[PDB]
């Protein structure tokens, strides 16, 4: 009848608010990517204070990606957007000591209730171990500084593999980087 | 450094994750009796009336489970579990969208259905019935009124291809003015059988 | 190697024991297949749907012999260690004779009544037995055959098998629709049912 | 309906028997993950490879006792009706044992000791028994991980180990040679044993 | 050493040899798919006489591409080429009549032999699937005539489903063919 | 239309895929005797001598069974069953290609080879060596003699790496210079253990 006069429209608001959400998601992904790309550099240590400075910025970005909320059913965009950040923040962190490493998404989902907040549950233990492949790029860059990455990444390894198994995709993946880098710090020692 | 709560959350997860499927599970035998009444009507029209009744006497007892399904839902986590009794509450959706084409000529709305199942609309009220699924309990009706169609011919009735026609042209048309997600093929399907009850109803000539 | 022996021994028995089943298990399929012809023939001309029923049976007989045989090839439990192949082939069976109860008289025949032609014992506790889901898949294979048949029972006239053919599958479907899921069968018969109905309304 | 409603119950019944053995399984998975990560810690410092076997060997009494409880939720044959979780798990826990006494003394543990360290029979007469292959396939994680192992004794410092360990892994390796395919594990292995071999001439 | 001098020729001889049969093998192929085409103009019956006679003429292309033999090595390229050849045949005889239908491969192997012969097994008893598939042709082309075609595609049926089993792939579809074909002659008579 | 002959055909060659199927396998295992003692050279080289007088002790018996396979063959039918020896074939060739590195400087060739299989070579003088075949069989000899030279350094001899090192090279070159089938990944994965060994050797400084 003339009912589905108010359902089209009843969705399509949901249609709306997807898509301006993924706009958000874009913006944060990319913008955040270019994040742990200076995190690459390595110099000085200027990109670590400018950084950190940028992604309180990206909390900003967050805080608007945030601004229309009143659930899962709109989550779908948290992709890169919400892991992307997860990563290069955790980098800023796990390559700003020198072992928690450190964040835990709890305190972030503190920093981001100051947004006044956007839940942070399995997307940050998921975030993490993107933060695993970006540990093993800051080694990467080397070549005495690839042992650290060493040694996070068999913590990170033992406590990812500490938990029910999906994930099963990236912990598999990253049990290969833990070999890269072990295989690395092996080489080393001639 | 610690994942003892970090897996624990999931591990609380979980413990739900069950006590909801229970819930989906003695719902879904609930719906398979009024499915069995249902496959009824494929073999005699004198058992409608009764169909009802019965079906409807099921539906009183689905919602008051359902309610039992609604305080496990805490504040917002609606669309965190859904998917465990989307695929049911489909099956409601459509039963109901039956019962009332067997009893009137037309079909149930959001609303309407929502009441009965004893639950709300907006995501604000709390538990309630997400459009989608509303709408894909209502697809199968169609499906479902093809062969009802046929048997129904089958059986002497010169007026249901005709009554049944005018239902599922005004569903089509409804479904056309929606948006040009993944229902779209369950649409083109709905074409489908429109395009046979025509033939069916054409074929009332002789 | 110092323990490794004892286990390359063991395996080569499993796997010979394995492959000495496939044996016996093809020599049932050859005869499936006969008898599998011959309803091809009932779909051809319908005054041989007797004869050929006879014969199908003459050859569900030899099978149930060989039936002893392969039970004897079962050691323990192990059944379902080596389950699949007679898995297959008695979801063939079972098919073949429930068409052919059919075509005698208008039900299907049991779990016990195939069992027992078969020569198999029907609970597990007998060590070789004639497993539920087989019989399940068997009688679904019947449905599929009967859509087929009434079509060609009409097809060379006959107004009259199409209905009796559309209780029994509607009843039948009904049957499975109090069963569970964990499948895609349940939903082709789903189906077999709206291809009768139609044939049936044609009248 | 009439004989299926005889059907649906058993059905519903078997799944449930299912989806209860499901729960013992997934609380076996989780004592099998506190031991493996303590192995985790073999692999980053030496100092605790001892603590941590000790570790790993009261997680596994546990495990047995649950796999008691397994073994009760087994009925007549059936065994291999409901083969899979356990198999998964036990292949784990095979691995955890074996790696463990190669970490305790230079050797690969039997067929029995794993058994009765599980409280499992070890013959298919008794019910429920720790079947061959999953004892060799858990052996074969074994030889995977002492590769990472002796890498990472090199690493922090240890040009002794990965020599046992290319003896250990070499004649175990000859080992696998003498079996037959029917598989790409051992073929995996017959890898792994290149990554050591390498890492030994390194010395 | 110098002797994979006369390896990478001795090889290079079964290169050439497959290429030049391929050869022969497209020429056949399609110079035969012409010939069923022209069976599917139904009109007079000239098309039989003419098509009979260039069929016996792809018995002298078909003496070329086995004028060099002196083994399955080769057999490969005995793809549409062979196959097609069976079929446009057989649809020659099996819509020739209105039951064999008819030829039987060895009496083919029998017409072959008289060049002088190429080996003629199981891509026999699939190029005459392929002539199911044309009999289902000849059928379609109808809309009194289909009911051949019927009674023809179940007694195939019979003689396919009859063996072991690859061809599983064949036999199905003709199943479905003969499905469609029971349920035409089905709807003729309303 | 009486597929009584049509089946029975295959039916006949089933039978025969069996037959030769017996022999393939107690082939297996008589190569499988070699491949263990080969598997031994990487434990000791004092052994060398000993492990060819079996292996070869090995191979005038294999050969002995392969002549079995010949009579199975009717004319023209190499290439119609061939599939079940190949693989073997293959390990044999390299069974063989290992040994008289192990006994000489250099590889064996097709003729070489055939004569102690007690087979022919060309198609035509009846059942042969697919050339095929050889250099399958050749080329695992490359992956091999790159373990075989890891551990034969882990023992001592600086010549080991050399030696393979040529035999390599010019394996290598003869394989570049075929055609520019499916043996060519193996190519490129020959080329690999090239690149290994030249390390290897490199190595050899210190």
């Amino acid at each position: 009848v003339q009912q589905f006069r108010i359902y089209s429209n009843e969705l399509i608001m949901k249609h709306d608010r997807h898509e301006r959400i993924v706009k958000l998601s874009r913006d944060i992904t990319i913008e955040s990517k270019r994040i742990i790309f200076l995190l690459h550099s390595i110099n000085k240590e200027k990109v670590l204070e400018e950084a950190r400075q940028r992604l309180n910025k990206l909390i900003a970005v967050n805080f608007r990606a945030v601004a229309l909320e009143l659930v899962y059913q709109f989550r779908s965009s948290y992709s890169p957007g919400l892991q992307e950040f997860i990563e290069a923040y955790t980098y800023m962190e796990y390559l700003c000591h020198e072992t928690k490493s450190v964040s835990d998404w709890q305190a972030i989902q503190a920093v981001m209730q100051y947004v006044e907040f956007f839940v942070d549950p399995t997307e940050y233990i998921l975030g993490l171990s993107d933060l695993t492949g970006e540990l093993m790029r800051r080694c990467i860059n080397s070549l005495d500084t690839c042992l650290d990455t060493c040694k996070a990444l068999q913590h990170f390894y033992s406590g990812y593999i500490s938990l029910n198994c999906e994930l099963w995709r990236k912990i598999t993946t990253m049990k290969q980087s833990v070999l890269k880098a072990e295989n690395v710090c092996y080489n080393v020692k001639v | 450094d610690i994942f003892s709560n970090y897996q624990k959350y999931i591990d609380n997860e979980q413990e739900v994750r069950e006590n909801i499927r229970i819930v989906v599970r003695e719902i879904e035998h609930l719906s398979k009796e009024a499915q069995i009444k249902l496959q009824i009507i494929h073999s005699d029209l004198s058992q409608i009336s009764a169909a009802c009744g019965l079906a409807r006497k099921q539906v009183e007892l689905c919602a008051q489970k359902y309610q039992k399904l609604a305080e496990l839902v805490p504040a917002g986590q609606y669309y965190r579990y859904s998917d465990h009794w989307t695929f049911i509450t489909q099956r409601l959706i459509f039963i109901i969208a039956l019962v009332i084409y067997l009893e009137a000529g037309f079909l149930v709305t959001r609303e309407t259905v929502a009441e009965m199942l004893g639950l709300k609309i907006s995501q604000s009220e709390g538990f309630h019935l997400d459009v989608e699924d509303y709408l894909l309990g209502i697809l199968q009706l169609a499906s479902e009124l093809s062969r009802f169609a046929t048997n129904s011919v089958t059986m002497g009735d010169y007026e249901r291809p005709l009554n049944i026609s005018h239902f599922i042209g005004d569903l089509n048309t409804g479904f056309r003015l929606l948006n040009l997600d993944g229902l779209r093929k369950r649409f083109d399907a709905l074409k489908y059988d429109v395009k046979k009850i025509e033939e069916v109803v054409y074929d009332v000539s002789i």
